[PDB]
């Protein structure tokens, strides 16, 4: 559909001019979208009209604006066309936040009991545990089978992401972030469900990767709201776009002198590559010790290298790498406000399509035949969704 | 003036003598005795057997730091 | 009135006209309230009324504008209005700078028998202390009656405070923040004047809070201040906007690793999960020693995670938070001048109240009956308050 | 030439009416330098002439923008010009992009020989060593004498350099700083296969230096990307601005105080001044330790110096350091789209000499006789090089 | 005079006025200051009047335009003037510059000298020193000899700065900055010459710090060039704006809590005040242990505290202080251009009156008489100093 | 393959048993003996005195750590 492919290429102009269409000459009002009951200034209440924008059968102007790829860069068209910057705002507060909050009520419930289940953890034994008749070994069972459950969960519910909106080639991170945080979470979680019954006892090691990782994806629910949803978005940009580019620049730094101080010196702390790497790596994070005690073949040619590493990436690149973070920090937090809406907008079409049985709350605002006729009937019907507006015309 | 072993301290009174009594941290202490000093028991990483992944190294190696860590003895 | 509901809204086109009208008219002119006496280019001597601008009899123009509980967001009708910009200049350089250097005097005097009444404790014995005739000993009971009749004033102040002007709802920090700190620094006191007579050792806790808040206290007294007022208001600022919304960000990465970290090692300095938060507070703040000495089982997993704690938080989010310190700071120092004056009327309304009898010194620059006659009547009286301003017509 | 002398003085709009001209007149269409075959609109398929423009014979446009050094501050004429940002471009994505990967390639590969040559030197003795029959023993034997091989090519590709463009007075680190750091990685390893051969141990002192630099002279081919080569240019201006013009500031800092220890305190730590600006460089880097145990004469004048040299080099200098380059970051980043485009084009002037012998892909898009007669004769040659633009007038 | 009273108050357009006149009538071309000998454009030779911008006999232009102390805001009427942004180029090209670089020979040749004075000093022994005929005893007592001979230069210099131009009023540091530095230099030397034969050790505390303020000083002759003359600017103004203005905010968090902390906990290393504050200065500067090791009465109270410090002190304090330092860095480098040209005009008006004999080359370029008649006479005699321009005029 | 006591250590060769020779780091080190332990000799504060200041304190006393600090016997 025209309307449609407006939403789906970025076209503000384009799609507000087919949201607020007034077309009132006869053989022509039953053209129109937007219908202005009465006005009385600055008040103008005008019935819209909801034929593609919620209405969930076909792409309808919403699902398509939401799921967009992070391309089409004329996005927020939220607050930029306004018959459905409220309509949000109404699937929100009527219907979509009260299961917003009991979904991040459960998803508490769900990381205490696994936070509690994993510090309960019987110690001596490497087999698959089996617990006697005990009131606190009974109820960790019960612990441990609630949390693999979830694990079962957020892995089939990341499969029925993937299947149903198909995200591919570099559009997997850009958008679709968090999405995929939830999934790695969960078959860090399967791995460890695996590792427990193979009577291995490092699935303890995959456990805590996904208790650390559940608690840091509790900060999905942050995004969404007004103001802690800025500190969400921005600790993904700084991942997907700062750190990530910058870890190539860094590398080949920290592997090449720690290539340099294995080779120079053959002694403890530096025998290895991998300790070396750690010890280089504690010099750049500020958090190693240039203790030159210890006598070295070549111990001057090492302090020599050594200082030429730590003023060079401890001063320079760290410092460079902050300047970059603090760039994208204060970018994406003068664009806040924008940024906001379309986090709810991903959720409230979310949650919409979890029930799909709910239609009575699925329709927003009723019925209402405003045409009065047709270009060849004298009957219509449409789906209102007044809104009242303040604009001034002095 | 001493907190016995059991006792709160941190906040009132500190512990007693230390051959026993320990704090230890955790924001309402309570003065416990020392465990004994107990040698690496079974269940432990043999040399060359990975250390630092399953089980810890034993008593007479090292693990010592590598990714993939094998016990060693010392030179 | 209208023009007290002008300034418990933040209107100053409609508030700047009602102080500075002249309307000159016959049967208009008693109408006016900016009378200028003479003009001699381009100085402009004009004798102003101050019907409800200063008079505290009602809800006066000024205690309007002070009280406001930081929404009216064109606040700053100071500098903005002036025929009070000058009145607070007036009321200050005359009267309330000399009782607010004296109040001033008074706490720092306060806060050295405080800090030298606690200084000079008694170490032994659990009980309330008994002194025997000593010219030391008897002088540091006076220090300690002295100290605790201090905190007695600044509570019972402080409930003054909030039963006369009631601040709630999410405006006790916002505005108001400053004085429920010197409330808190009260009962911090009176805590440790219940557990002293109480026989507790633990009363020395609850005042050396009392004492380190008393002073950081001190800069209260900076607020006020062209230069050095800037640095009271952003600290109130980062702690209330931008640590507090932070805490909650840290706080699931803290929570979440200690967590991680307790259940994969359980050995000494992570046996609990309180030592283990404190352990990891040190290498997000820096402070904390990467020494991967000691065996574990599980260590090269460890080393993984704790790299990948060091580099999320010490790298990413403290980073991240300094860079959004540092917008709080350079856009509270651009707006210093506009800042300062709020701080001065809130101390110079304040110290107005606290006499409430020298009403001599309540009045502001004479009566004078200046109208001629009225609109009906040949007699009249206003309170003048005159100004020469310099503002230049070519 | 007028053509060669408008692109070595830094003139866009001379350069741009030479390359765009279209002077459709009898007698003057000869004149002209591009050709508009035909225009559809927008877009305009324009046939230009590349006469000295890609001709590599006399000094060509393209060697003259990209080898004019530093000054003829109106640089980035590429797409501000553009017959030739598309010239570039067809270079690129045709013959040079290939060969660059390639290269890219290769140089890993040496790197990789390199790092494995050094990483397994024998360690006992000091003579040059002569290896058994062994299959690890005469691999590496090939990987040493592949290793120096690549230190000759970068030796004699360097004067190749000097020797040909001749840079020199303060113009050897401006532009050129990229190629003089392969000569010094060069020359390290040429002393370094000195010191072999001359029977000292000392010959890996110089191989680790010319093994460091050798990866970090990997990200030369960062420089060229869109998105990586940001990276290392700031790297650039951070040592050759930033940092070297810092270094005369802060080291009157540490010269002047590790003087003043010196002859304050006698005793370790301090007794050299070597060993006391290394310490002294540990306090403002951060990673110093100001541990007052140890008993001095001069004890409390020493903590009032250290006192002294922390609050001014580490507080004061290093943060005036790191505002500094963070300043050069935040500038480079702007100008980034801008900046990257003139490391490609002297890529690929560079790449098209090496061959010197492959003719048919040094020529752009064929020969055409466009002119249709001359001024005297009625003949023509061009070479075309079309390009369709997508320009709008309404 | 009016021409002065025009330099004394920062008026640009009077003085650009006065300076630039040319006034071509009969009778009135005697009137003018500048007289443009020829124009052929854009080139306009024009020989001016040096009546009284350079004659140093009463108040010259340019002895009221450097002296000025930092009032009068529209400074930097050297390069808005410009007259004399040409004359301060002339003196100092031909007769300043020389006699620069011979000041900062003999000062480092000075340093020189006195850091190896104190580098050799006998340690044995308290009283006055008497030295054998040594070719090392005697060559060091010449250079002890020197070494005070220099501190007291720089002490009657620092008095006849003080008494020639009194500054006073807080504006001693503001303006003038950088020759109390010398004057305080040159105390500590003479302290120093004071205890030694007063036979006292504790001469060498007094003179460490003239030897570490000696070195510092030597980037007072950064201030004056292009490049590196910013850093000296702004190690000025961080250090009279940033860090004195913070230090009475800091300082109540320092005093604060370390009177908090000693009073809580009477063990070592916080039993007295002063070691309480210097572990507490650690933990601000992020040179602190947090090794809650020992055990104290009071321990889970003295955890709280010393955390309730460091997410206050070193979190928001020192960055906040950071934030503020990187304000006036990034200020004061956009304003580098301008800032540059004033610190060499107090330089070179400076050593204009240090020899005060060669009035040869205190003139510049010679009389000439350009006016042809007077008013009344008909001969005349100006100091031309003229200057070919390059504006234009299309 | 020692660097004898004199000789060049940290470019070629490392010092020889330390009971003689360390480094030092003075760029161009040369293996130094190491001097004997001697005891706090005359010249010293005594207690009471001020420490740190002028004079060491002596061996039996620490300065410890003040503005003007005065010597002290251990508790
Ligand atoms: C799937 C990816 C890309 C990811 C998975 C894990 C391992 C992760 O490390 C990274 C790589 C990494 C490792 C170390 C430091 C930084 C980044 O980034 C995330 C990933 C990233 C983070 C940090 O980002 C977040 O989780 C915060 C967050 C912000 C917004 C979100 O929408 C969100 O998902 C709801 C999570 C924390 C970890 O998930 C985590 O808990 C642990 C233990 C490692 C972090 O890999
Ligand atoms: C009433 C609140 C909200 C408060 C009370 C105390 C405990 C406080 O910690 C906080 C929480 C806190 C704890 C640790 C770090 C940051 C913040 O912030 C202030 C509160 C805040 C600070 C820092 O802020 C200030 O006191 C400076 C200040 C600026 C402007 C003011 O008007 C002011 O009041 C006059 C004080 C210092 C403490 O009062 C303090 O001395 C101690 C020991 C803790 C600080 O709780
Ligand atoms: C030829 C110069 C000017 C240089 C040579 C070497 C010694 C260098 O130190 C410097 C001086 C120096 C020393 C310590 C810290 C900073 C700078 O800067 C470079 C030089 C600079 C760096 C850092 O810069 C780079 O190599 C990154 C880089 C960015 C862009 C490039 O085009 C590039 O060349 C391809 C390299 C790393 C070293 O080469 C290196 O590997 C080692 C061990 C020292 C560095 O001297
Ligand atoms: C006369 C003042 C105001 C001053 C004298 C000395 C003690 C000083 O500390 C200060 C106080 C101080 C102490 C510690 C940290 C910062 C500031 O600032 C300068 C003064 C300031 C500095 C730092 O500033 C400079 O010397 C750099 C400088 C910049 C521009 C200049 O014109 C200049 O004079 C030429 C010096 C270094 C010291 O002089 C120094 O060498 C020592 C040992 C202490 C520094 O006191
Ligand atoms: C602000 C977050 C800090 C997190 C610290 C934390 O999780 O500790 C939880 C408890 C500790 O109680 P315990 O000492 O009994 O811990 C024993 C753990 N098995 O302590 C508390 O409940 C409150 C501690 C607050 C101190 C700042
Ligand atoms: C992200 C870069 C970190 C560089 C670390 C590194 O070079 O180590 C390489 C290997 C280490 O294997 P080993 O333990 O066998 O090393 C022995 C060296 N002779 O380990 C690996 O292959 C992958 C390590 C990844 C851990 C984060
Ligand atoms: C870049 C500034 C670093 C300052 C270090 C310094 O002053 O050392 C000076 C000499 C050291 O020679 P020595 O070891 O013989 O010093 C003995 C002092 N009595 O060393 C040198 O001459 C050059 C050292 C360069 C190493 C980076
Ligand atoms: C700049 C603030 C530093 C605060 C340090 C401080 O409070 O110390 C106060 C005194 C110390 O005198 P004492 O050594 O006798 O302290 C004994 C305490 N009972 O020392 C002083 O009076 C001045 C010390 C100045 C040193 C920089
Ligand atoms: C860039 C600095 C390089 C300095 C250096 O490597 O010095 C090495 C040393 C080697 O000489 P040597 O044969 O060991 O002579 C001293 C014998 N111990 O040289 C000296 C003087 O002994």
């Amino acid at each position: 559909t025209p309307l449609a492919l407006a939403a789906s290429s970025g076209k503000i102009g384009v799609l507000a001019y087919i949201l607020q269409r007034e077309i009132h000459e006869p053989e022509c009002r039953h053209l129109s979208r937007k219908f202005t009951e009465w006005a009385y200034g600055p008040v103008h209440s005008s019935l819209y009209d909801l034929s593609c924008i919620d209405t969930c059968e076909k792409n309808s102007v919403l699902e398509v604006i939401a799921y967009s790829s992070s391309e089409t860069p004329n996005r927020h068209d939220m607050l930029l066309v306004e018959p459905l910057n409220r309509l949000l705002q109404d699937k929100w507060d009527r219907f979509v936040k009260r299961i917003f909050y009991f979904n991040f009520f459960v998803y508490c419930l769900y990381m205490i009991i696994f936070t509690a289940a994993a510090y309960y953890r019987p110690v001596e034994g490497l087999p698959p545990y089996k617990l006697k008749n005990t009131v606190g070994d009974y109820f960790r069972v019960t612990g441990e089978i609630l949390s693999v459950s979830g694990g079962v969960y957020f892995f089939f519910r990341g499969i029925q992401y993937f299947l149903q909106r198909r995200p591919s080639l570099k559009s997997l991170f850009v958008d679709s972030y968090s999405e995929i945080l939830f999934f790695v979470q969960s078959l860090f979680m399967l791995v460890s469900v695996v590792l427990y019954f193979s009577q291995r006892k490092e699935y303890v090691a995959s456990m805590v990767f996904s208790l650390a990782m559940g608690w840091t994806n509790m900060l999905y629910y942050t995004r969404g709201f007004q103001q802690m949803g800025i500190y969400a978005v921005m600790i993904e940009k700084m991942i997907l776009r700062d750190l990530c580019r910058f870890m190539f620049v860094y590398l080949v730094f920290l592997f090449g002198f720690s290539t340099a101080v294995v080779t120079l010196i053959e002694d403890g702390k530096y025998n290895s590559l991998y300790s070396t790497c750690l010890e280089l790596f504690k010099f750049t994070i500020g958090m190693g010790d240039l203790e030159f005690t210890e006598n070295y073949d070549f111990k001057a040619v090492f302090i020599i290298l050594l200082l030429a590493y730590v003023i060079l990436t401890y001063i320079l690149l760290l410092n460079m790498l902050i300047a970059l973070m603090g760039e994208t920090v204060n970018k994406i937090a003068q664009e806040s406000k924008n940024i906001w809406k379309l986090q709810r907008a991903i959720t409230i079409l979310d949650t919409e399509k979890s029930f799909l049985k709910c239609m009575r709350k699925a329709f927003r605002s009723g019925k209402l035949l405003q045409v009065g006729f047709t270009p060849d009937g004298k009957d219509d019907y449409r789906w209102c969704f007044r809104v009242d507006e303040v604009n001034w015309t002095t | 003036d001493c907190a016995k072993e059991g006792e709160v301290c941190s906040w009132g009174k500190k512990c007693c003598d230390l051959d026993n009594f320990y704090c230890p941290m955790e924001f309402i202490p309570h003065c416990k005795k020392y465990k004994p000093y107990v040698p690496v028991t079974t269940n432990c990483a043999k040399e060359g057997e990975v250390c630092g992944w399953g089980s810890k190294c034993c008593h007479g190696l090292d693990c010592p730091l590598a990714f993939i860590p094998y016990c060693e003895k010392y030179r």
